């Protein structure tokens, strides 16, 4: 493998290099925030409306109470992550109806009232690129009861006791929070994050931004049209890159994919015997007498309990990683959007 | 007889059990004919016994129904019960008895320790007929399929799943077999099964349309 | 659920509701013949071990309570089933294997065993399901001069696979010099008589053995016993008993294309999804009747005792085990208002609830 | 041992998810080293004068 | 000689995979970062590398603190000698004391010790008659050896699950430390940081 292109910078005792021109570059950073909230019923999963299995499972103590407590804590933590990242603004700001901001085109990132869910063009592209795995936030038991074509995986997950809970904030609420943050950033600057929003023209705000990085503010006013054209061309390049290449959002796709795949594994573990004579509980309860079927049922209960504990532990570790990424995203929202950051490579 | 050698061309997959599955990939570990194997084409105009090695895949293209049946067994010169398949074009006789045949079996077309006897529907009804015979745990199992082909040059390309017909709990240490021909000539293919793992694809109609042999090449092992 | 006498404000996942079944259906084939166990269990004589008698039992009603009235045995030892449950569920075919052995070798009729009978005469498979019935027959298979009519093999060139029978007698050779049909030096006949005497010990007595091997249900079931069939009802959560397999659910007419040799249909979790009625050749889909989660939305116990109930993930025209329809289920006992407040108790997709003065009551808002 | 493998096949897919977890850790270690050290576009070189 | 521990781990199914980047590649990356930050300052981390003399770069870095640049130019031999003494003391501190890098030694030590535990659990009985699988297979018939092998399979599967869970938690901790080290490389080496005690 190659580390990079070889370069030898011409160092000398009395030679310096000073730039004479600039570019304005807009880059894209993708950060996961929350994941799918799930709930598991042990009696439907391990036993499946069997009374004898329930009476033998009652002797195993309080494993399922603490599994339910762990999954409820994860489900609360996901909504806390979304509220911590997005819901930081106090008031819902709006842009003026005249969209002139010194020559800068913000029509790609500001919402339009054409569609019901008031999202921007880039937000529509981002929502269309990530393919969801048909989570159970939508009602499907009426659809699962009416058998059409073949049995779905989500129907088997619902019938085996695995339920997906909807998030607290809908997509239009997160879009409205984001639009309020855009309106505050364009109109007021960094002043809305430290108290009341104080208006300033966008040329004067960008002159303040140039003065913050060590460039004198006469550079902006004598190169305003060039900087506006560079910003618009960079926004158009992000438009083209999002319309063409469909492998830049894949980290978020991972947040989908694992949260499907593990659940699929948790159904496949119902097809295992774990040393018993059958994986079907009714065949065990019908073929044998009380003692032998109790032994086989104990083997099945131990195996299914172990698989469910492994699922809960993996979910806890994934939730810790997702919370770390959400804390990073909240810090980046508070430091890059609500102000200007002097930290290099941040 | 005349022997030639032919590629199997991913052919000879049967249904592993009588359970309906749809829109799912199922992994099985049974006696399967391996993909791209070395089957033997027999032309009969003239017969040493063919070995029975953990199941036999038999393929024929005889339009005029010259081919008739098989003599699975060990001695095949009376003296036992053995196994016998005789078609009278309206019934199948799987009576485990003898007919006092010599080394050349034949059939002229113009009960001594009888243990088992069975009568059913006719067996042998662009006419490629495939059969699979296997012997597991004292049980003799037969799978069959009828397929139309375009040109009769070799075994065609494609997937035609084989369906079970007849299950028999007898046959007892079968190690050789001979195939009946009746003369008032033959173009039959013989292949040998092996214990293999397969990954079968069931479509929305419950039909096996594709399969992966998990020991052919490393790509198929990755797929399995 | 909280194990306390006072609760705090919030939403609590309390329990699960399931629609209970009402009726029971039993579906069995309409077969009227009776199985001939009488010509199996008691006869004039039983065959030898090397030529063990196999009888196929099919297409009859199998009563197993009359087996005890035919022979005076103790141990109805079964391996895959239980002797008290042989009448409820039912099978494809039964095979009865009859022979007579010595009392030391009754332990040799078992799966996964070696020895003399299980290695060279009569070998059971390792995955064998069925029952073995052995009873003493000293008063029928013994003579004072010796019973030499029952033969067993000493040794063979190779081991015996499960469920095979050897009949032909060949003179064994254990040397380079061939026997050539002569039982001279190093040439022994394989078959030897037992030689039963009444003066022998209690472990050397003759024992009649009948092995009943049931093969499991994969084909249409042919042989099983007296369970009265019930008429088939559909579109209701019932307890069904199809050919011996029991379950609870709703049976629906379908459009699945079973091939004519297929009987059942499985799932990813390997549970039964479709079934075939044994009387009328019809395909039915089994689906579990409606169930879900129940959560309780309450304020504090020091405030009030009023509650609201959220039934999670149901289009609640199927409520029982103010009505508001949310995307997280549906809400009973909370009045939706056309206002907007801060979120007190979070419910679901943008909907929250609170305990407000507008007579105190539980309200739900966006 | 063949009998141990035939009894281990009845325990499901614990081996597959254990192997997947270890593979994820092994990929993440290389991602950590790459994201710490590989931060420069070009391999710069110091001049011969020191 | 004798049977090594690593040979026993290899024979029991435990493998160590090599990393993607060799130590020479890490050294090349480190040398590139040093050459850039010596010859060009912080400009190589924000675009094209712009050359600047080192005394002038150090005067810029003094204006970043709060000290005017006339302090360095009138004292340049003193800062040079102090830096030379301070970097010469690092070699003398590293040539004697073996306790500074012990955190990195822990990253070795746990990754050995847990693996050693995964060998010792092959010597446990878990309630069976013996820990040797072939002794169980030869000493018993089919059903009893199936029972004992099921006991051993359950015990070894539990041990392997414990190892994988501990490795996952340690991987999360190492990833947090690697994120911190990447932030320190981005902000201390490629620039100048105003954050106190960072
Ligand atoms: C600084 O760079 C910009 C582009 O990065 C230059 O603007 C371009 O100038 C050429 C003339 O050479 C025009 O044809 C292009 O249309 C200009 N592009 C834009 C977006 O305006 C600019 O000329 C450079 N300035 C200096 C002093 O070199
Ligand atoms: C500074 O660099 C130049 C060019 O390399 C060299 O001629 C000069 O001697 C150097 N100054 C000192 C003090 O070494
Ligand atoms: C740029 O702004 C104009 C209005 O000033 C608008 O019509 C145009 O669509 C914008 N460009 C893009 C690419 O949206
Ligand atoms: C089958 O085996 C024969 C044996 O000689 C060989 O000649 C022939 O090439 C083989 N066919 C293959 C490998 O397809
Ligand atoms: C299933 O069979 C029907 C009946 O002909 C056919 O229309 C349909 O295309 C089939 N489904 C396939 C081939 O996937
Ligand atoms: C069982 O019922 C079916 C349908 O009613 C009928 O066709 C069949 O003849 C019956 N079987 C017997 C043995 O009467
Ligand atoms: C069994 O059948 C025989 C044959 O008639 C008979 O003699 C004998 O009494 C029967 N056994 C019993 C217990 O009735
Ligand atoms: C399911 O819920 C939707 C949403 O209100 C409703 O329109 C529809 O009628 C419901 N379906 C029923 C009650 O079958």
């Amino acid at each position: 493998m190659s580390l990079g292109a070889e370069n030898s910078v011409a160092y000398s005792n009395n030679s310096i290099a000073i730039p004479t021109n600039f570019t304005i570059s807009v880059t894209t950073e993708i950060l996961p925030v929350s994941m799918t909230k799930t709930s598991v019923d042990c009696t439907m999963y391990i036993c499946g409306d069997s009374t004898e299995c329930s009476n033998l499972l009652l002797q195993y103590g309080s494993f399922c109470t603490q599994l339910k407590r762990a999954l409820t804590g994860i489900a609360v933590e996901q909504d806390k992550n979304t509220q911590e990242v997005f819901a930081q603004v106090k008031q819902i700001y709006k842009t003026p109806p005249i969209k002139y901001f010194g020559g800068f085109n913000f029509s790609q990132i500001l919402p339009d009232p054409s569609k019901p869910s008031k999202r921007s063009f880039i937000e529509d592209l981002l929502f269309n690129k990530v393919t969801l795995a048909d989570a159970g936030f939508i009602k499907q038991y009426g659809d699962c009861l009416g058998d059409i074509a073949a049995r779905d995986l989500i129907c088997a997950q619902k019938f085996n006791g695995l339920t997906v809970l909807p998030p607290l904030l809908t997509d239009e609420m997160i879009a409205q929070y984001t639009s309020a943050l855009l309106a505050g950033t364009i109109t007021s600057g960094w002043t809305f994050g430290a108290g009341a929003a104080l208006q300033i023209p966008f040329a004067m705000q960008m002159a303040y931004r140039f003065n913050g990085i060590g460039v004198t503010q006469n550079v902006l006013y004598e190169n305003q049209k060039l900087i506006a054209n560079q910003f618009n061309s960079a926004i158009g390049k992000i438009q083209d890159s999002l319309s063409s290449t469909a492998s830049a959002l894949g980290k978020l796709q991972d947040v989908v994919n694992h949260n499907a795949q593990a659940l699929n594994t948790l159904v496949k573990q119902l097809s295992s015997k774990f040393g018993a004579i059958s994986s079907v509980l009714n065949d065990i309860l019908s073929r044998l007498d009380k003692v032998e079927a109790e032994v086989q049922i104990d083997r099945l209960i131990t195996g299914r309990l172990q698989s469910l504990q492994t699922y809960v532990t993996q979910q806890l570790i994934r939730a810790a990683e997702i919370r770390a990424s959400a804390n990073l995203a909240a810090t980046k929202m508070s430091e890059c959007v609500l102000g200007q950051s002097k930290r290099v490579d941040f | 007889r005349t022997q030639s050698y032919t590629n199997s061309f991913t052919r000879g997959v049967y249904y592993p059990d009588k359970v309906f599955r749809s829109s799912v990939l199922h992994s099985t570990q049974d006696l399967f004919l391996p993909f791209f194997s070395n089957v033997t084409w027999f032309h009969a105009i003239h017969n040493p016994a063919l070995p029975f090695n953990d199941g036999v895949y038999f393929a024929s293209t005889e339009k005029s129904n010259i081919i008739r049946g098989w003599i699975f067994g060990t001695t095949l010169d009376s003296k036992t019960q053995s196994l016998l398949i005789v078609n009278n074009a309206t019934n199948v006789v799987i009576k485990v008895c003898e007919f006092q045949f010599c080394n050349d079996p034949f059939l002229d077309v113009y009960a001594n320790n009888c243990t088992f006897e069975y009568v059913s529907q006719p067996f042998l009804m662009k006419n490629l007929r495939e059969f699979v015979f296997k012997n597991i745990d004292g049980y003799f199992k037969i799978y069959s399929k009828h397929t139309p082909i375009n040109l009769e040059r070799d075994l065609p390309q494609g997937f035609s799943a084989l369906e079970p017909l007849v299950d028999l709990p007898i046959g007892i240490n079968i190690t050789r077999f001979q195939t009946l021909l009746a003369l008032h000539a033959a173009a039959y293919y013989v292949g040998y099964l092996q214990p293999r793992t397969f990954l079968l694809k069931y479509n929305e109609n419950g039909t096996i349309t594709d399969a992966v042999d998990c020991a052919l090449d490393p790509l198929s092992e990755t797929k399995c | 659920t909280l194990k306390s006498f006072t609760v705090e404000k919030g939403i609590y996942q309390t329990s699960n509701f399931r629609v209970q079944p009402t009726e029971s259906i039993v579906r069995f084939p309409n077969i009227t013949n009776l199985c001939p166990f009488h010509e199996v269990f008691n006869a004039t004589t039983f065959a030898s071990v090397y030529a063990w008698n196999r009888k196929r039992i099919s297409n009859c009603v199998a009563d197993y309570s009359v087996i005890y009235n035919f022979a005076p045995f103790f141990a109805f030892k079964c391996y895959g089933v239980s002797p008290t449950k042989l009448n409820d569920l039912c099978f494809t075919n039964v095979y009865a294997d009859s022979f007579v052995i010595r009392g030391n070798e009754v332990s040799q009729i078992a799966p996964g065993q070696t020895g003399n009978i299980a290695d060279y005469n009569y070998k059971l498979p390792d995955d064998f399901t069925g029952c073995v019935i052995a009873w003493n027959s000293n008063k029928l298979d013994s003579k004072p001069s010796g019973n030499y009519n029952y033969l067993y093999r000493l040794l063979r060139k190779s081991k015996l696979k499960p469920f095979e029978r050897d009949i032909s007698t060949e003179i064994y050779q254990a040397g380079n010099k061939p026997c050539n049909g002569v039982a001279g030096p190093n040439c022994y006949s394989p078959l030897q008589s037992y030689g039963f005497r009444p003066t022998y010990g209690v472990g050397h007595q003759p024992y009649r053995v009948v092995v009943l091997s049931f093969e499991l249900l994969h084909a249409p079931a042919t042989v099983c016993g007296p369970k009265k069939s019930t008429n088939l009802v559909k579109n209701k959560c019932v307890n069904f008993n199809f050919n011996g397999l029991t379950g609870t659910g709703v049976l629906t007419e379908s459009n699945k294309k079973f091939l004519p040799f297929q009987q059942f249909g499985r799932d990813i979790a390997d549970t039964t999804d479709a079934v075939r009625d044994p009387q009328t050749l019809e395909i039915l889909d089994i689906t579990p009747c409606s169930f879900g989660g129940v959560s309780v939305i309450t304020p504090g116990t020091n405030t009030s005792n009023q509650v609201a109930v959220l039934y999670q993930g149901v289009n609640c025209t199927e409520v029982p085990v103010n009505v508001f329809q949310t995307r997280a289920g549906c809400l009973i006992g909370a009045e939706y208002v056309n206002n907007s407040y801060e979120c007190d108790i979070p419910i679901g997709a943008g909907i929250c609830a609170s305990y407000q003065t507008q007579s105190q009551s539980i309200i739900a808002y966006t």
